[PDB]
C-alpha cells in the first residue's frame, strides 16, 4: 500500500510522478509555535534536531529580559526564572459544556536579593491561569473555540532604496534601519549631493555630524570614507568642529529651546540606540543585519542591540549603493553583494505566529507589572519584605485575558465544516495591531509576488475588499524559528536527483537555480533532456543546460494551498473561477449523510485526518464494544481507551457537528487509524457534497442566467437535507425595583399557550415550536407607577390586577421552527460562575432539519455558484435511455463564458467512475494508455479515482476512458465516444433532437439559505433617539433606502412616492400614526404635506439668532 | 399650516424679536430634580416655561383629565396640552 | 469689499444692531434631551452643559454688580460671559474649545447644523423605511412582463 494511512480506502490515481516527501502535519504552524512558547520537551527535541546551541522558551526569554529588577541603590533586587506549567484544570469537553476557559496554572521561581544584608530570599510565585492550546490547535475562551491567526509583518532590518527625483531628474538612495522596538534611524543622499541622517523624524542634519558625534576624528573620517566623494563633500559642508560640539549639535536639533549640556547629550545618544532597555532588536533583526552586512556570521551574538561599527558599516554601504558597486567588504567581515532591497519580497516579510503574538501580550502586561514591583520595593521595609509581597499577578492576567477577548487576531473559529476550520488556522493575515493599515497598503502590497511561489498560495484569497491582504500557507511550507516561511526542495548535485531535502527561505532561494517537478527523470535520477526549464533570481524563467541545476521542486502541486488542492482539473480552470471554487468550498453545509466524491484529489484523506474532526485511534488493538455514544478499544498492552463522540453539537456557525463510529465491533484497529466520522467526512475523507447525475443544456428557461433545475428525487430521498441547530439565551438579572424571576405562570396568557412550559418555566425537550412561542417565561418587576383609573374600571369589571410585574418572556423569532433538543441553566446555588449582577442564565437549543428548495445556493467545485430556481417532479426530468432521470440540469451558457472547463472534464471522468471501465488489453495495450498506471487498466462500477492537481488524467487518457465504459445492467451502452447521451423529454415524451452531455458531478450545499436571508416588516419597533425603524435581521428591522434610489425616483418624476418614503415611512411620528390609523380604518391615506422635521429645522435656526420666515405667493409671512 | 411656500428668506433677529419668540426666562442653572426625576422649577427643563411632561397633565397634579384643554393651572402655571409642544416652545436669557 | 458688506444692511431693512445680543434664545428642551437609560444611568446631550454654563456666569455677574466690586473683577466676569456664550454658539472658534468629560470637545449649538450628521445633510443620505423586505431572486420564465 503506497498510502501512509493505516486503513484508508484506496483511490486509483492518475499520478504520473512519485512523490518524494509526504505532506507534513497540516496543523503544524498552529501547534509548533505554541509548543515553543510554553517551553516543552517536544520542542526541545526539535531544537535538538536542528542543533541549535540555544534552547529557550518564549516565556523564559520574556523572563530574562525582565530580570533582574533593582532599586536605584542597588541594595535590593528581585529576579525570577524557570517557568513551569501544571496539569490543565479540566478536560476540553467539560469546558465547552460549562462556559469556562480551558487553561492551566503557572508558577515561577522568584528571589529577592539584598546587598547591605547579604541575604537572598527565594520562593514560588503563582501567576494566575494561563490559556493553553489544545491538540486541535485552538483556544477555548469562555467556552467558545477561538483561533489565533498568524500575521505578516515586515521584519526588522536595514532596507536600502532608490527614489527618483522630480526636480533634478535623478534617483536618490536612502536607507532605513527599522528595528524591533526603538527609535528610527535613517540616512539619505540628496539632490544637492549632501548626505543627511534623521533620528526619530527629526530635521535633517549632516551625517558626518553623527559620525563625529560617536568619536570619529577628522583624519579617520578622511581615510575611511576618503575614496567616496559625496561623503567628503559632506565632511566639508558641515559646520560643527569637534566631538562635544557635535553632541551639542545633535542635542540642539533633537529639541529646540532646551538647556544643552554635553553630558545629557552624550547620555541620550547612548540612551536611545545603545541602552539595552530603551531600544531593542530581536533575534530576527539582529540576525538579518548580520546577514545583510556580512559581519559576525560565524558566532551567534547574544547581544541584541545596535552597535556603532555596525552604523559605520551601514553608511559605507549606502555610499556603495550610490557608487553602483556590486561588492562590499568591511574589516572583520565576509563579502556580500550590494543591491537595493524590496519590501514586497518574502525574505523581508517575516510572519509572527501564536507564540510570538501571545509572548507580546505577556511582555507588555509584564512591564505594567514591573513598575508596580519597583515602587513596592522602595516603600516597604527591608526586614519585612518577601518576594511574595513585591510581585502582583493581576496586571498580566489582565493583559492575556484582554488579548484573547479584544485582539483583532483571535477570532471565532470558522466552523462551517472540517475544511473551513483547517483553512482558518493556516491563514496569513496582513491586517491587525502592529501592521500596515487597509487604506495604507498600496496596490503593490496586495498583488502576487514571484517569491510567494511555494509559500503563500497565489490563487486563494478573499474576494471582497480584503483581496491580497489575506493569503493562505502553502501545502509544504513551514515556518522556521526567526519567522520566515521555508519550502522544501531536493538537491541535484550534478544532474542526478538526491533523496535529501533542504528547506529554503525566500531570500536564500533567490541565490540558486530551481527546476520544476515535471523534468523527465531516469531511474538513477539522471536528467533525461539536455535543457531544463528553471526559475532564476526573481520572476525569471529560462532554459538552462543540465549542469547549472541546483535544486528541484518536491511536487508539481507545491505552489497551492490546502483548499485549492481539492479541485480536480485545477490547471484547466481560470484563476477567477478557481478562486471562487477554493473560496466557496469553505462555506459548504455538512449534510445528514456524507459520500466522498467519485473524482477527487489525493488531498482529502490527508486534509480530513489533519483538520481534527475525525476521531483517530491512538494505539493498536481490538474493538471492545461500539455504541452510538462511545467506542471502547482494547490495547494489546491490556489497558482500555474509551472515546466519546459528541452528538449534535451546535458548532459556532449554526451548523451541526456529529461523530459516527465507523468501525465494526470486534475488529483490529491500527494505531493512527480513523474510527469515527465527523461532520462532512466519509470513511475518513473530506466530503463536502454529493454525487449527482447532471446534464448540460438549457431547459425551457428555468435555469436561464445561472439558476439551477433540481430533480424532486433529492427532496424525497433526503439527499441534500441538513440539520441546523439554533440557540437562544435569556437570563434573570437584578434591577433596583426588584429581582426578576423565570416562572411558569404569566399574566394574561391562556392555558393552551403555556402548555409547553413545565413548572420550571422552560419548555420541555422535544416540543416543536412555531415562532412567537414562549421558550422561557420571565417577568420583570414592573416600574411602580400609579394604577390608571380607566384601568381601575377596566380591571375592576373583571377583577384582574396588573401585578408588580410586567412580562418579558423569551420568544421564538419569526422564521424558525424545529424541536427543543436541550436546555441549559446556570444558578447561584449550583456554584456556577455567573456574570456580575445576574442570578440565572438560561439557554435553549432548537434544531430543525432543512430540505433543499427554491432559493438555496448550490455550487460545484470550480466556482459555478447558483440558486435553485425550480424543483421539477420526478417524472419531468429529461431521462436516460434506461429510465434514470437526471438530478440537476446545469445550463450551457455559463461554461464557455466563465472560461473554466474543468467542470466538463469532471463530468466526463465522473461518468467513467460511475460505470467502471475495462480497456482493450487482450490485443495489447493501446497507445493512448501507455503511461496509464496498471491499477487503472480496469475499474469496477462506482470506483473512486483520484486525479491530483497539475498531475491528473490527461486529455487523450480521458477520451480513451470514455470508449471502455462498462455496458449497463440491461446490456446497452449509454454515452458515446464524445460523452453525449440521448435524453427523453419528461413532459413531451419525444427524444431531444441531439445528444446532451450527461455525467456525474460533485455538488455542495452552501450556507446562503432562504430561511436566513428573508425579512419583511410592515411596522415594528423604532429607536427613541434617531426616531427611524430599528435595524437588524434579528428584530425584523426595516430595510434601508439609500440615495441612488432617490435619484432613480427623481429621474422618474415620481414626486409622491419619494415624498412618501422620506416622511411617513421613516421619520414623522405623527405621519406614521395617521397612515397606520387610516389604513386600519379603511379611509384614504392623507395626502403628504410638510414633515414635522421642518419645524425642527426652523427651531434650530431660530436657536442661532437667525430669523427665518416663510413667504407666500403675495409676499406676506405665515 | 398652508402648503404654499413661494420661497424662504433668512435674516438677523432682534432682542425685541427674541423676546417675542420666548415663553419664559431660564434663570436657574439646574436641570431635573435628582430625587423624583421631574423637571426643576424655572430651569432648563421646567414645565412652566416649556411644556408638560405627560399628555394633558400639569405639574402639581391638580389636573390630569383631558376635559380641560388650554387652561393654565393657577397653582403652578403649566398648561395642559399635548406633550408635543415640549419641542416647539423656546426659552430666552437676558444678559446683564 | 467694505461697500458690499455695508450696502447689505441698507437693502435688508434689518438694522446692524442685531449683531450684539441683549438676549439669547434657548432651544426647546426636547432637541437637547436628557433621557434615562435602561440601567439607571442618565444619558444627556452636550448643549445642556453649555446653556447651564452661560446661565451660571450670568447670574453670578448680576449679583456681583449688585454688591459693588472692583473694575478688574467685573471686567473679568463680563469677559467670561462673552467667551461662554461664544463657545455655546460655535465651539473651538476662538482659542481653546471646551471639553466636558475626558478631554472630549463638546458639541456646540452651531454643531447641530454642520457636518455629515447635521440637519442639512440629513435627508440627502437616506434612511431605512417601513413596508419593505428583500430576499434572493430566482428566474421564473412563466411570468408576464408586468
Ligand atoms: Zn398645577
Amino acid at each position: 500500500s503506497n498510502n501512509s494511512v493505516p486503513g484508508a480506502p484506496n483511490r486509483v490515481s492518475f499520478a504520473k510522478l512519485r512523490e518524494p516527501l509526504e505532506v507534513p502535519g497540516l496543523l503544524d504552524v498552529q501547534t509548533d509555535s505554541f509548543e515553543w512558547l510554553i517551553g516543552s520537551p517536544r520542542w526541545r527535541e526539535s531544537a535538538a534536531e536542528r542543533g541549535d546551541v540555544n534552547p529557550v522558551g518564549g516565556l523564559e526569554e520574556v523572563l530574562y529580559e525582565l530580570s533582574p529588577i533593582e532599586d536605584f541603590s542597588g541594595s535590593m533586587s528581585l529576579s525570577f526564572s524557570d517557568p513551569r506549567f501544571d496539569d490543565v484544570k479540566a478536560p476540553v469537553d467539560e469546558c465547552k459544556d460549562k462556559d469556562m476557559t480551558y487553561a492551566a496554572p503557572l508558577f515561577v521561581t522568584a528571589e529577592f536579593i539584598n546587598n547591605n544584608t547579604g541575604e537572598i530570599k527565594s520562593q514560588t510565585v503563582f501567576m494566575g491561569d494561563f490559556p493553553m492550546m489544545t491538540e486541535k490547535g485552538t483556544f477555548i475562551i469562555n467556552g467558545t473555540e477561538r483561533v489565533v491567526v498568524s500575521q505578516l509583518v515586515r521584519s526588522p532590518g536595514v532596507y536600502f532604496d532608490e527614489t527618483i527625483d522630480k526636480s533634478t531628474d535623478k534617483t536618490l538612495h536612502s536607507v532605513k534601519v527599522i528595528p524591533s522596538r526603538g527609535a528610527w534611524l535613517e540616512f539619505d543622499v540628496d539632490k544637492r549631493d549632501t548626505v543627511g541622517v534623521r533620528i526619530d523624524r527629526k530635521r535633517r542634519q549632516p551625517v558626518t555630524v553623527l559620525l563625529k558625534a560617536l568619536g570619529w576624528t577628522s583624519e579617520q573620517i578622511v581615510e575611511r570614507f576618503g575614496f567616496s566623494e559625496i561623503m567628503r563633500s559632506t565632511l566639508e559642508k558641515d559646520n560643527t568642529v569637534g566631538t562635544d560640539e557635535a553632541l551639542l549639535d545633535i542635542y540642539r536639533k533633537l529639541r529646540p529651546g532646551e538647556p544643552p549640556t554635553k553630558e545629557s547629550a552624550q547620555t541620550l545618544l547612548e540612551n536611545l540606540f545603545f541602552k539595552e532597555k530603551r531600544y531593542d532588536l530581536a533575534r530576527v533583526g539582529r540576525y538579518k543585519v548580520n546577514k545583510k552586512l556580512g559581519l559576525h556570521v560565524g558566532e551567534p551574538i547574544t547581544s541584541s542591540t545596535l552597535t556603532e561599527e555596525d552604523v559605520v558599516a551601514t553608511i559605507e554601504y549606502l555610499v556603495r549603493l550610490h557608487e553602483g558597486q556590486t561588492t562590499m567588504t568591511v574589516p572583520g567581515g565576509v563579502e556580500v553583494p550590494v543591491e537595493t532591497d524590496d519590501i514586497d519580497h518574502f525574505g523581508n516579510r517575516r510572519l509572527r505566529t501564536v507564540g510570538e503574538l501571545i509572548q507580546n501580550q505577556i511582555r507588555v502586561g509584564m512591564s505594567r507589572m514591573e513598575r508596580v514591583v519597583r515602587e513596592r520595593m522602595t516603600t516597604q521595609d527591608v526586614e519585612a519584605i518577601t518576594p511574595q509581597t513585591l510581585i502582583n499577578i493581576r496586571p498580566v492576567v489582565a493583559a492575556i485575558k484582554e488579548f484573547f477577548g479584544t485582539s483583532q487576531l483571535s477570532q471565532f473559529m470558522d466552523q462551517n465544516n472540517p475544511l473551513s476550520g483547517l483553512t482558518h488556522k493556516r491563514r496569513l493575515s496582513a491586517l491587525g495591531p502592529g501592521g500596515l493599515s487597509r487604506e495604507r497598503a498600496g496596490l503593490e502590497v496586495r498583488d502576487v509576488h514571484p517569491s510567494h511561489y511555494g509559500r503563500m498560495c497565489p490563487i486563494e484569497t478573499p474576494e471582497g475588499p480584503n483581496i491580497g491582504l489575506i493569503g493562505s500557507l502553502s501545502v509544504y511550507a513551514r515556518v522556521n524559528p526567526f519567522g520566515f516561511i521555508e519550502t522544501p526542495y531536493r538537491k541535484v548535485v550534478d544532474g542526478v536527483v538526491s533523496d535529501e531535502i533542504v528547506y529554503l527561505t525566500a531570500d536564500e532561494e533567490d541565490r540558486h537555480v530551481v527546476a520544476q517537478a515535471n523534468s523527465p527523470i531516469d531511474a538513477d535520477g539522471r536528467f533525461v533532456e539536455p535543457r531544463v526549464l528553471v526559475r532564476r533570481k526573481a520572476g525569471e524563467v529560462e532554459y538552462v543546460p543540465s549542469s547549472e541545476v541546483d535544486y528541484m521542486d518536491v511536487s508539481p502541486r507545491q505552489m497551492v494551498s490546502v483548499a485549492t488542492a481539492m479541485i480536480p482539473f485545477l490547471e484547466h480552470d481560470d484563476a477567477n473561477r478557481a478562486l471562487m471554487g477554493a473560496n466557496m468550498q469553505r462555506q459548504a453545509v455538512p449534510l445528514v449523510r456524507s459520500e466522498a466524491p467519485l473524482v477527487g484529489t489525493g488531498m482529502e484523506l490527508r486534509a480530513a485526518i489533519d483538520a481534527g474532526d475525525v476521531v483517530v485511534a491512538e494505539e493498536s488493538g481490538v474493538i471492545e464494544e461500539v455504541s452510538a455514544d462511545y467506542i471502547t478499544v482494547m490495547h494489546d498492552n491490556g489497558t482500555r481507551r474509551t472515546y466519546r463522540m459528541r452528538k449534535f453539537a451546535r458548532s459556532n456557525h449554526g451548523t451541526c457537528a456529529n461523530q459516527c463510529p465507523i468501525v465494526d465491533a470486534g475488529d483490529r484497529v491500527e494505531a493512527g487509524q480513523v474510527i469515527a466520522d465527523g461532520p462532512c467526512t466519509d470513511d475518513g475523507e473530506m466530503a463536502l457534497g454529493k454525487n449527482l447525475l447532471v446534464a448540460i443544456m438549457p431547459w425551457e428557461g428555468h435555469n436561464y442566467e445561472d439558476a439551477i433545475i433540481l430533480s424532486n428525487r433529492l427532496v424525497e430521498e433526503d439527499v441534500l437535507t441538513s440539520i441546523h441547530i439554533e440557540e437562544h439565551e435569556i437570563d434573570a438579572r437584578d434591577t433596583k425595583l426588584g429581582a426578576e424571576e423565570i416562572t411558569r405562570d404569566i399574566p394574561n396568557i391562556s392555558d393552551e399557550v403555556l402548555a409547553d412550559l413545565d413548572e420550571r418555566g422552560i419548555v420541555r425537550i422535544g416540543a416543536e415550536v412555531r415562532d412567537g412561542d414562549i421558550l422561557v417565561g420571565k417577568v420583570t418587576p414592573k416600574g411602580e407607577t400609579e394604577l390608571t383609573p380607566e384601568e381601575r374600571l377596566l380591571r375592576a369589571i373583571f377583577g384582574e390586577k396588573a401585578r408588580e410585574v410586567r412580562d418579558t418572556s423569551l420568544k421564538v423569532p419569526h422564521g424558525e421552527s424545529g424541536k427543543v433538543i436541550g436546555i441549559r441553566v446556570f444558578s447561584r446555588e449550583d456554584e456556577d460562575e455567573l456574570p456580575a449582577g445576574v442570578n440565572e442564565l438560561v439557554r435553549v437549543y432548537v434544531a430543525q432539519k432543512r430540505k433543499i428548495s427554491d432559493g438555496d445556493k448550490l455550487a460545484g467545485r470550480h466556482g459555478n455558484k447558483g440558486v435553485i430556481g425550480k424543483i421539477l417532479p420526478v417524472e419531468d426530468m429529461p431521462f436516460l435511455a434506461d429510465g434514470t432521470p437526471v438530478d440537476i440540469i446545469l445550463n450551457t451558457h455559463g461554461v464557455p463564458r466563465r472560461m473554466n472547463i474543468g467542470q466538463i472534464l469532471e463530468t466526463h471522468l465522473g461518468w467513467c467512475a460511475h460505470s467502471g471501465w475495462k480497456v482493450d488489453a487482450a490485443k495489447g495495450v493501446p497507445d493512448w494508455a501507455a503511461r496509464l498506471p496498471d491499477e487503472l487498466l480496469e475499474a469496477q462500477p462506482n470506483a473512486i479515482v483520484s486525479t491530483p492537481v497539475f498531475d491528473g488524467a490527461q486529455e487523450a487518457e480521458l477520451q480513451g476512458l470514455l470508449s471502455c465504459t462498462l455496458p449497463n445492467r440491461d446490456g446497452d451502452v449509454l454515452v458515446d465516444a464524445d460523452g453525449k447521451a440521448m435524453l427523453f423529454d419528461g413532459r413531451s415524451g419525444e427524444p431531444f433532437p441531439y445528444p446532451v452531455t450527461v455525467g456525474y458531478m460533485y455538488i455542495m450545499k452552501l450556507h446562503h439559505l432562504v430561511d436566513d436571508k428573508i425579512h419583511a416588516r410592515s411596522t415594528g419597533p423604532y429607536s427613541m433617539i434617531t426616531q427611524q425603524p430599528l435595524g437588524g435581521k434579528a428584530q425584523f428591522g426595516g430595510q434601508r433606502f439609500g440615495e441612488m434610489e432617490c435619484w432613480a425616483m427623481q429621474a422618474y418624476g415620481a414626486a409622491y412616492t419619494l415624498q412618501e418614503l422620506l416622511t411617513i415611512k421613516s421619520d414623522d411620528t405623527v405621519g406614521r400614526v395617521k397612515v397606520y390609523e387610516a389604513i386600519v380604518k379603511g379611509e384614504n391615506i392623507p395626502e403628504p404635506g410638510i414633515p414635522e422635521s421642518f419645524k425642527v429645522l426652523l427651531k434650530e435656526l431660530q436657536s442661532l439668532c437667525l430669523n427665518v420666515e416663510v413667504l407666500s405667493s403675495d409676499g406676506a409671512a405665515i | 399650516d398652508v402648503n404654499f411656500f413661494d420661497e424662504l428668506r433668512i435674516g438677523l433677529a432682534t432682542a425685541e424679536d427674541i423676546r417675542q419668540w420666548s415663553y419664559g426666562e431660564v434663570k436657574k442653572p439646574e436641570t431635573i430634580n435628582y430625587r423624583t426625576l421631574k423637571p426643576e422649577k424655572d430651569g432648563l427643563f421646567c414645565e412652566k416655561i416649556f411644556g408638560p411632561t405627560r399628555d394633558w397633565e400639569c405639574y402639581c397634579g391638580k389636573y390630569k383629565r383631558v376635559r380641560f384643554k388650554g387652561i393654565i393651572c393657577e397653582r403652578c402655571g403649566v398648561e395642559v396640552t399635548r406633550a408635543k409642544v415640549r419641542r416647539e416652545r423656546m426659552g430666552h436669557i437676558e444678559l446683564a | 469689499k467694505r461697500l458690499k458688506v455695508v450696502a447689505a444692511f441698507q437693502q435688508s431693512g434689518n438694522s446692524p444692531m442685531g449683531m450684539v445680543l441683549d438676549a439669547v434664545p434657548v432651544i426647546p428642551p426636547e432637541l437637547r434631551p436628557m433621557v434615562q437609560l435602561d440601567g439607571g444611568r442618565f444619558a444627556t446631550s452636550d448643549l445642556n452643559d453649555l446653556y447651564r454654563r452661560v446661565i451660571n456666569r450670568n447670574n453670578r455677574l448680576k449679583r456681583l454688580i449688585d454688591l459693588g466690586a472692583p473694575e478688574i473683577i467685573v471686567n473679568n466676569e463680563k469677559r467670561m460671559l462673552q467667551e461662554s456664550v461664544d463657545a455655546l454658539f460655535d465651539n473651538g472658534r476662538r482659542g481653546r474649545p471646551v471639553t466636558g468629560p475626558g478631554n472630549r470637545p463638546l458639541k456646540s449649538l452651531s454643531d447641530l447644523l454642520k457636518g455629515k450628521q447635521g440637519r442639512f445633510r440629513q435627508n440627502l443620505l437616506g434612511k431605512r423605511v417601513d413596508y419593505s423586505g428583500r430576499s434572493v431572486i430566482v428566474v421564473g420564465p412563466q411570468l408576464k412582463l408586468h
